[PDB]
RNA sequence: AGUAGAAACAAGGAGUUUU
RNA sequence: UAAACUCCUGCUUUUGCU
């Protein structure tokens, strides 16, 4: 029974004019249908509907990019301008640990000078940068001259690496009735994000991460022997994948992004209050076979108390590279250039020396940041199974041995290029690339506003495949959907390219 | 004994053993998952998180007693504080170095008997052999299929059951005990725990994870069974099946029906097929069965099935002595009759010529559904004592004997006229059409063959027209028991004869099995049906069957042209436009393949129509036999389920739909292949 | 030159390449702050698209609720809760004459399922919200609080194990006021010590009394927490996901009961299953509309979505759809599955929990909780929250707001997919009697549909009554994100579809590695997950031991138990190599602890321990053969075998995994941060009980293997099998029968003890 | 500063001592 | 009162007490 609590609420829980549920209980089993829907169009409104416009080829109006100023690198390491400070053939004197494999790479760079800022931090006090590096330039060299053999390296709490890693700069958590009057005591900057535009670099970022290089730089593990004729044909199909991505550059940015993202997780674990110093080591095997240590500059993890899921870890991240900010500053908003050394490069016709630098950086992951940089890995997954599904869209055309239809012929089909000349097709070599370097930057540059993109980026991909298979495709509404994708390109670098991409798609897709 | 002084020993401190006192049964009930610390949302990085930790692992309080806190190395490997929730201590990885290097070793040589299902795996896996890749399609089918169900069948309570018997017997609290069956396996395990150790009781619940029969819907692209759900994605992919035999018992109760349904789909497309009498022996030589083809299996089976026999008889074996008739078993006890060949008018006056059986006989009446007795006399059904498993079953065991007895009240009841002409140029025989007539309604058969009254003696019991029992009154010679109809007869195999169409004669011409006698259930398969030519696409489905046809005149084009300019009959009886032929309109029967036949023979003969176009779109028609027609055959009509999408004579369709441009070709929709560019060139 | 990938889509279909469109590889968004913002800008959002229902006010809650359905009809294309019931009715009044007696059918399973279940089936399942601590409890803490509430209110009339007595006082605590509650806060002692002569503080925990009232308890109990929907992919933006009660979901788990019991008889919800019978039921009817497929028809698909399905649904129409697919069923059956859309219609969401404010001046952080939002200086907000406020200020009450309008997510499904397809059962042609007629499918809230008639004016004249139909039950489809094309082209749910055969890509990967539940049991999940996802998700072979391969590279960076050869080092890589030169079985020693890697696509379902096992040389398998096990803590039959994965289909699945009882399979660590809260007697208390529950579960057998269900008092519970323990053991046994005067000793000095 | 994006982190939390 | 040192915690830090 329902009592005399419920049984009163059991009233307002019921359509209006039905004041009793026991009526309403016995209304319903005195009920067939009338014919009460076509008697409520009726009643409807005429101006209610689902009409649908027709979706051409002249339709499609190209996504409009935000306006405002260039954006800036976001990636919590560099990307095209590293620097590969290596040691090769670890055996003695390069060891597994990675404080003492750092010390043999810059002995092994001969040539350094005095740190001078080339360009400024324009919001940021400049010279607690070049404090900073003096100190890890000391700091450093303040275990290779004593044998007290440390594991890892603890910074010491200065007045300038206080500053570029938040020390005590949160406010602290009064009561609320402490000081109520304060005359700013404000809810928090909920505003939108301030837009950027789409600058000529981050399409130079994928340019980069695109083309091959002369490392190998994914070697892992085994698995057992292929005495089944599935395992012989996929394992044929899988070294057939990794000759086009162990030498690929987005897998040293997998292969960075995975190490750094390991070390700052593991470091801040261990150590949440001091100050660590982390390198940046990648291990590139070669085109013969002898290793090599690459290192590409120094972190300092910052305070580590990650109470929540997204606290921020702030740290500095210190990257050697060679390309002049000069050159084109409307990427390094948020970097403080020094200048720290000179080497000697070959030249085809002759020889050169050209300066180095030295990119300071105060950033910041939280936790989900950086364990989603060590799942990393898991772009080869996702670039290895469309060229899985590559084979089931050719399965049914040859219906024999496939994986010797691809790779032995250079029938460069698949068309990926932009150029002067044209649109530029590629084989597939060079594609198993570009869908691993677009699979990397979506975990790099990954924001919020990458998947409220690529959400109704889709539901525009899919109709325009409709309409180029003249499947006479219709919306009912498609100009309130270009105002769900325009809502989402706000400022960062990578999302403003892939709808630079896109329009470059509509504007191929259709002629 | 000394358990119970520390029951009562913690009694004596405060209040706080004294709430279990107050605790429920419902409340230890529910405290048995009382979680302080919630479920992870993300135990991925929790477990990244927390293994940079000094000490991640939670290893109860016995590790301070058994296990160092200093190894050689130089680690501290435990933790001398307790977990937050327990009793139970915080350690290190290290921890579980030291034991898996410098712990206890013990010797259970009957540890596999406690994981024994996991042991069988790795039997059928090691023991088991490959096949090579057959490069097909994947056309896959999603069906509820079951995984491990093990022995006896035995319900997933029931499975509880027997397990709760053998962990300790007294908490069995079973109102039903057990059937007869159980009541031996379970002293079989009974011993067995024993026989593994001083065991815990987790190897009680691993002899219940071996009888849950778990149904889980998986795309099952092969067999369906036991043995071949567990691999399931070695098979099966993307251009390809991989043939996988796996080692072990193959089975004696039902590959019987993994053959019978084997059997049916090549029946069925022999009748289709021009010749069954030379494709239903081609076809047995590249179908296989789990590895073992269906030559190896045919030889060692005294199973009696429709289809079955005709693949042995096909082959030069023998078949039994019992005919057949609506797909019944019929055995002859006793009685001799002489045929005499007879026209009845029906109730439409219909004249139907039947073979009367002139002399009393007794028969015995086993279908798939009943098992009967017909006392049988010269046109007169004398006694019918029947059984079945419902009254659906009677309703099928008394209408196959209200055809066979011949009666004039049965050919009297005919309401309307009979044209089941079945999908064939043939014909068909009376006996089977007055079958189907009242199979599908024989509510006025009822009611004309009589009604008497009855004595129920012995629970033999009577039936009504209205497909009801009754003890007082009930139709003429028909009773029902409450029992089973004894049987128990033996028949003797003798050579058998057989023709083109299928029909099986005796030494006397008795045609004893028939493609008419064949039943139209469709099973589900259990060792993998797998055949080597192009039959298989009408399993996957009627719109695959149009799709792979078109499909492979692609690759072999060469092979079809140079058959289609020199032997176009070598090019119409193949095996694989026969699939095709099985959707073609029976009303338009011989009369595409008439035209398409002539169109052809058109384009021979002008030499400059070699389009390419036409070529691929009309030849699957032609592996009909053709008949003349009058001029109007360009309706081109294709069976899709239920309705007949059509094909145009010029340009495209829905159905056929080629581009030129793309030089692709569109069958309902998928791409099939891509033809190359010189049949396009040339002339 | 100029590289972009997203034009291979010019030579590739776009549904055979959309796994590059979709960015599951990097982080997914989380929220950071909270869900006050985001549940206040949806009780707006609700009370906005229903704004024209008679607003009524609540007897016993104060509840200035909204009544919004059988209102004005909506004369608009914006969305509108406003719900016909006069058609909410006849649209399943044609659910039963499409496929006969489902109605009776179902609830007689349903009568069955109430008939034998205990209250363990709602003990399992999220975190949910207590009343007694006003926090997310986890599943198991908020039932075992709330039932000694009973027990500390008079009227406890629950322990009869059934749930159905404690679905009837869940009503009757509605009638007690005085519900005197449990709290306990911490306080200080002074102890000595004498070998130190040193005099120190002890931590201990104190208690103290508290009551409510008839608006104060109904509001607790008809309160949903509101979180944020953490880790959804594909939105810019976040939501309110929904905790209901803990009074709720006890009649909630029988209104899906019956509701997923309607699906599983119908057949256009592929809700009730997982992805591969919704692949099926997905190309059935693409072949289903080729049955009328005439000679000159034209058949439209719509890969339609529903613009917020939550808000505009009303659980008022869910009252009346159980009202009516409960047809002539018994009182007491039609009552009970009838309160839960009733405290749906009630329902009171609390705010989350606040807001942080900033100093710019003295620089200074502090947050108020959300219930001080019924008086602010409205100041201290921006003009974005600022609008959000005053349009709900009328609806705080008691730090709730009063939203009977509307659902939203983490509550309640698969009843209103019901509803939803029960509109698409309008399209069969029998119904419709007009040329033009439609299927299609229904799940949460994205749905595809397919209709077809013989021209494009039939299809433009059909997809709009199909619209302006959803329109009469508050089913309002996104203009935005749908469109229409012929067949073979569409999605649902992601599971797109090309011509006829599906890419799935749908919950494409974000898992494929070491989802850490213990060291081996995430092995055997570990290659279970790349079995699984070959057959149901759909990846290939090289992808297969790819996935695996660097499944193992991972599994050996969170383990740290690499090879021997190789010769890195980590916190052990000497005593590896005495297994590795000892045993002559080099090649099959195990991997979690430095091993080689047997694994392939031949044996995945094969177990880690079970596959090294024919080769093993008898020392190793022998020291792991130890069946002590100070590993293991050797588990129950709810979680043996049993991981929570979560997939994007559902909130949450559990998968299991063929785990062999192997040293590696440990439990980790608790978390420890429940110390430093002022809810440190919840655990002190209770860390002591399931050191000695566990004690009286030794002298059950079944106790560790069935749920035991007897009498109370675990103290008496136990001495009535120890008098049946004695007898059995006195007329037969191998032990002495004066020891077993021992026995009979200990029994009544129990009961001496009072 | 920085991370970040519609609200957050920039340690929280307990003790003692000195205008 | 401003400075330093002392213990716990890293999903439970979402909030009920004295």
């Amino acid at each position: 029974e329902i009592t005399g609590t419920m049984c009163r609420l059991a009233d307002q829980s019921l359509p209006p004019n039905f004041s009793s549920l026991e009526k309403f209980r016995a209304y319903v089993d005195g009920f067939e249908p009338n014919g009460c829907i076509e008697g409520k169009l009726s009643q409807m409104s005429k101006e209610v509907n689902a009409r649908i416009e027709p979706f051409l080829k002249t339709t499609p109006r190209p996504l409009r990019l935000p306006d405002g100023p260039p954006c800036s690198q976001r990636s919590k390491f560099l990307l095209m301008d590293a620097l590969k400070l290596s040691i090769e053939d670890p055996s003695h004197e390069g060891e597994g640990i990675p404080l003492y494999d750092a010390i043999k790479c810059m002995k092994t760079f001969f040539g350094w000078k005095e740190p001078n800022i080339v360009k400024p931090h324009e919001k940021g006090i400049n010279p607690n940068y070049l404090l900073a590096w003096k100190q890890v330039l000391a700091e450093l060299q303040d275990i290779e001259n004593e044998e007290k053999i440390p594991k890892t390296k603890n910074m010491r709490k200065t007045s300038q690496l206080k500053w570029a890693l938040g020390e005590n700069m949160a406010p602290e958590k009064v009561d609320f009735e402490d000081c109520k009057d304060v005359s700013d005591l404000r809810q928090y900057d909920s505003d939108e994000p301030k837009p950027r535009s789409l600058a000529s670099w981050i399409q130079s970022e994928f340019n980069k991460a695109c083309e091959l290089t002369d490392s190998s730089w994914i070697e892992l593990d085994e698995i057992g022997e292929d005495v089944a004729p599935i395992e012989h044909i996929a394992s044929m199909r899988r070294n057939y994948f990794t000759a086009e991505v162990s030498h690929c550059r987005a897998t040293e940015y997998i292969m960075k992004g995975v190490y750094i993202n390991t070390a700052l997780l593991n470091a801040s674990c261990a150590a949440m209050d001091d100050f660590q110093l982390i390198p940046m080591i990648s291990k590139c095997r070669t085109k013969e076979g002898r290793r090599k240590t690459n290192l590409y500059g120094f972190i300092i993890k910052g305070r580590s108390h990650l109470r929540n899921d997204t606290d921020v870890v702030n740290f500095v991240s210190m990257e050697f590279s060679l390309t002049d900010p000069r050159l084109e500053p409307h990427k390094w908003e948020k970097y403080c250039v020094l200048e720290i050394g000179d080497m000697l490069l070959r030249t085809a016709i002759g020889q050169v020396s050209r300066p180095m630098f030295l990119y300071v950086r105060t950033n910041g992951t939280s936790k989900i940041k950086m364990k989603w940089g060590m799942e990393m890995r898991r772009c080869l997954l996702q670039s290895l199974q469309q060229i899985e599904s590559m084979i089931e869209a050719e399965s049914s055309v040859k219906e024999k041995d496939m994986t010797k239809e691809f790779f032995e012929n250079k029938s460069e089909t698949w068309p990926i290029g932009e150029s002067p000349k044209g649109m530029e097709e590629g084989s597939i070599g060079k594609v198993c690339r570009t869908l691993l370097a677009k699979s990397v930057f979506n975990s790099l540059y990954a924001s919020p506003q990458l998947e409220g993109f690529s959400a109704e980026s889709r539901k525009l991909l899919l109709i325009v495949q409709a309409l180029r298979d003249n499947l006479e495709p219709g919306t009912f509404d498609l100009g309130g959907l270009y105002e769900a994708i325009e809502e989402c390109l706000i400022n960062d670098p990578w999302v403003l390219l892939n709808a630079s991409w896109f329009n470059s798609f509509l504007t191929h897709a259709l002629k | 004994m000394e358990r119970i002084k520390e029951l009562r020993d913690l009694m004596s401190q405060s209040r706080t053993r004294e709430i279990l006192t107050k605790t429920t049964v419902d409340h230890m009930a529910i405290i048995k998952k009382y979680t302080s610390g919630r479920q992870e949302k993300n135990p991925a990085l929790r477990m990244k998180w927390m293994m940079a930790m000094k000490y991640p692992i939670t290893a109860d309080k016995r590790i301070m007693e058994m296990i160092p806190e200093r190894n050689e190395q130089g680690q501290t490997l435990w933790s001398k504080t307790n977990d937050a929730g327990s009793d139970r201590v915080m350690v290190s990885p290290l921890a579980v170095t030291w034991w898996n290097r410098n712990g206890p070793t013990t010797s259970t040589v009957h540890y596999p008997k406690v994981y024994k299902t996991y042991f069988e795996k790795v039997e059928r896996l090691k023991h088991g052999t490959f096949g090579p890749v057959h490069f097909r399609n994947q056309v896959k089918i999603r069906r509820r299929v079951d995984i491990n169900p093990g022995h006896a069948d035995l319900s997933a309570k029931e499975a509880q059951d027997v397990i709760m018997e053998v962990v300790f017997p007294n908490e069995v609290g079973a109102r039903i005990l057990t059937s007869e069956s159980q009541l031996t396996i379970t002293k079989e395990k009974k011993e067995e725990l024993q026989d593994c150790k001083i065991a815990p009781l987790m190897v009680a619940y691993m002899l219940e994870r071996e009888l849950v029969r778990k149904t889980r819907f998986l795309p099952v692209a092969g067999g369906t069974s036991s043995v071949y759900i567990e691999v399931l994605h070695l098979t099966q992919g993307t251009c390809w099946e991989q043939m996988y035999t796996p080692g072990g018992e193959v089975r004696n109760d039902d590959v019987d029906q993994s053959l019978i349904i084997a059997a049916r789909n090549i029946v069925r497309r022999a009748t289709v097929s021009a010749d069954p009498l030379a494709s239903l022996l081609e076809m047995c030589h590249s179908t296989q069965i789990g590895g073992i083809r269906m030559v190896d299996i045919l030889r060692q089976n005294p199973t009696e099935e429709q289809a079955v026999d005709i693949c042995k008889a096909a082959m030069g074996l023998r078949i039994s002595s019992s005919f057949s008739f609506g797909g019944f078993t019929f055995k002859r006890t006793s009685g001799s009759s002489v045929k005499k060949e007879e026209e009845v008018l029906t109730g439409n006056l219909q004249t139907l010529k039947i073979r009367v059986h002139e002399g009393y006989e007794e028969f015995t009446m086993v279908g798939r559904r009943a098992t009967a007795i017909l006392r049988k006399a010269t046109r007169r059904l004398i006694q019918l004592i029947v059984s079945g498993r419902d009254e659906q079953s009677i309703a099928e065991a008394i209408i196959v004997a209200m055809v066979f007895s011949q009666e004039d009240c049965m050919i009297k009841a005919v309401r309307g006229d009979l044209n089941f002409v079945n999908r064939a140029n043939q014909r068909l025989n009376p006996m089977h059409q007055l079958l189907r007539h009242f199979q599908k309604d024989a509510k006025v058969l009822f009611q004309n063959w009589g009604i008497e009254p009855i004595d129920n003696v012995m629970g033999m019991i009577g039936i009504l027209p209205d497909m009801t029992p009754s003890a007082e009154m009930s139709l003429r010679g028909v009773r029902v028991s409450k029992m089973g109809v004894d049987e128990y007869s033996s028949t003797e195999r003798v050579v058998v004869s057989i023709d083109r169409f299928l029909r099986v004669r005796d030494q006397q011409g008795n045609v004893l099995l028939s493609p008419e006698e064949v039943s139209e259930t469709q099973g589900t398969e259990k060792l993998t049906i797998t055949y080597s030519s192009s039959m298989m696409w009408e399993i996957n489905g009627p719109e695959s069957v149009l799709v792979n046809t078109y499909q492979w005149i692609i690759r072999n084009w060469e092979t079809v042209k140079i058959q289609w300019s020199q032997d176009p009959t070598m090019l119409y009886n193949k095996m694989e436009f026969e699939s095709f032929q099985s959707l073609v309109p029976k009303a338009a029967r011989g009369q595409y393949s008439g035209f398409v036949r002539t169109l052809f023979q058109q384009m021979r003969d002008v030499l400059g129509t070699f389009d390419t176009v036409q070529i691929i779109k009309l030849l699957p028609f032609a592996a009909a036999p053709p008949e003349q027609s009058r001029m109007q055959f360009s309706s081109l009509t294709v069976n899709v389920r239920g309705s007949g999408m059509r094909i145009l004579v010029r340009g495209n369709s829905p159905v056929f739909n080629y581009n030129k441009a793309t030089k692709r070709l569109t069958v309902l929709g998928k791409d099939a292949g891509a033809l190359t560019e010189d049949p396009d060139e040339g002339t | 030159m100029d590289v972009n990938p997203t034009l291979l889509f010019l030579k590739v279909p776009a549904q055979n390449a959309i796994s590059t469109t979709f960015p599951y590889t990097g982080d997914p968004p989380y929220s950071h702050g909270t869900g006050t913002g985001y549940t206040m800008d949806t009780v707006n959002r609700t009370h906005q698209y229903s704004e024209k229902g008679k607003w009524t006010t609540n007897t016993e809650t104060g509840a200035p609720q909204l009544n919004p359905i059988d209102g004005p009809l909506p004369e608009d294309n914006e969305p509108s809760g406003y719900a016909q019931t006069d058609c909410v009715l006849e649209a399943m009044a044609f659910l039963e004459k499409s496929h006969p007696g489902i109605f009776e059918n179902s609830c007689l399973e349903t009568m069955e399922i109430v008939q034998q279940t205990r209250v363990d089936k709602l003990t399992q399942g999220r975190q949910t919200y207590d009343w007694t601590l006003n926090r997310n409890q986890p599943a198991a803490t908020a039932l075992a609080n709330t039932i000694e509430v009973f027990r500390s209110n008079g009227l406890t009339a629950n322990e009869s194990g059934r749930l159905i007595d404690f679905l009837k006082d869940v009503m009757e605590s509605m009638d007690k006021g005085e519900m005197e509650i449990i709290t306990h806060f911490q306080r200080k002692r002074r102890v000595r010590d004498n070998m130190t002569k040193k005099m120190v503080t002890q931590r201990t925990i104190g208690k103290k009394k508290q009551r409510l009232n008839k608006r104060s308890y109904l509001i607790r109990a008809l309160t949903l927490n509101t979180m944020t929907k953490d880790a959804e992919r594909g939105k810019l933006k976040r939501r309110a996901i929904a905790t209901p009660g803990m009074q709720i979901r006890g009649f909630v788990y029988f209104v899906e009961t019956l509701a997923r019991s309607i699906c599983e008889k119908l057949e256009q919800s592929g809700l009730p299953v997982g992805g591969n019978e919704k692949k099926a039921k997905l190309a059935n009817v693409v072949r289903k509309m080729m049955t009328n497929s005439q000679d000159t028809e034209l058949s439209f698909t719509i890969t339609g979505d529903n613009t917020k399905w939550n808000e505009n649904q009303n659980p008022r129409m869910f009252l009346a759809m159980i009202t009516y697919i409960t047809r002539n069923q018994p009182e007491w059956f039609r009552n009970v599955l009838s309160i839960a859309p009733i405290m749906f219609s009630n329902k009171m969401a609390r705010l989350g929990k606040g807001y942080m404010f900033e100093s710019k001046s003295m620089k200074l952080r502090t947050q108020i909780p959300a219930e001080m939002l019924a008086s602010i200086d409205l100041k201290y907000f921006n003009e974005s929250t600022r609008k959000k406020i005053e349009k709900i200020r009328p609806l705080l009450i008691d730090g709730t707001a009063s939203l009977s309008p509307g659902m939203m997510m983490g509550m309640f499904n698969m009843l209103s997919t019901v509803l939803g397809v029960s509109i698409l059962n309008l399209g069969q042609k029998r119904y419709t009697k007009t040329t033009y007629w439609w299927d299609g499918l229904q799940s949460s809230d994205d749905f595809a549909l397919i209709v077809n008639a013989p021209n494009h004016e039939g299809i433009q004249a059909g997809v709009d009554r199909f619209y302006r139909t959803c329109k009469l039950v508050g089913i309002n489809m996104s203009k935005k994100k749908s469109y229409i094309n012929r067949t073979g082209t569409f999605e649902f749910t992601s599971f797109f579809y090309r011509y006829g055969f599906v890419a799935n890509f749908s919950m494409e990967l974000p898992s494929f590695g070491v989802s850490g539940i213990n060291e081996s049991a995430d092995m055997s999940i570990g290659v279970t997950v790349i079995k699984n996802n070959m057959i149901n998700n759909d990846l290939g072979p090289a992808t297969a031991q790819m996935a695996l391969q660097l499944f193992i590279k991972d599994y050996r960076y969170t383990y740290r138990c690499h090879r021997g050869d190789t010769q890195i080092q980590t916190r052990r890589s000497f005593e590896l190599k005495k297994l590795w030169e000892q045993t002559r079985s080099k090649a099959g020693l195990l991997v979690s602890d430095g091993g080689p890697n047997l694994y392939n696509i031949r044996n995945l379902h094969i177990p880690e321990v079970c596959l090294k096992w024919e080769l093993m040389d008898e020392d190793y398998q022998g020291r792991l053969c130890n069946p002590l096990n100070p590993f293991v803590s050797h588990k129950e039959i709810e979680s043996v075998n049993n991981a929570v994965v979560m997939p994007a289909h559902g909130p949450a699945k559990s998968m299991e995994y063929d785990a062999v009882a192997t040293t590696h399979s440990w439990i980790p660590k608790r978390n420890r941060s429940i110390l430093n809260t002022s809810q440190r007697g919840i655990l002190e208390d209770e860390q002591m009980y399931q050191k000695c529950c566990n004690l009286f579960e030794k002298f059950f057998p079944s106790s560790s293997y069935r749920r035991p269900v007897g009498i109370s008092s675990m103290v008496e519970a136990m001495v009535s099998r120890a008098r049946i323990d004695a007898r059995i053991d006195f007329e037969s046994g191998r032990i002495k029968k004066e020891e077993f005067a021992e026995i009979m000793k200990i029994c009544s000095t129990i009961e001496e003890l009072r």
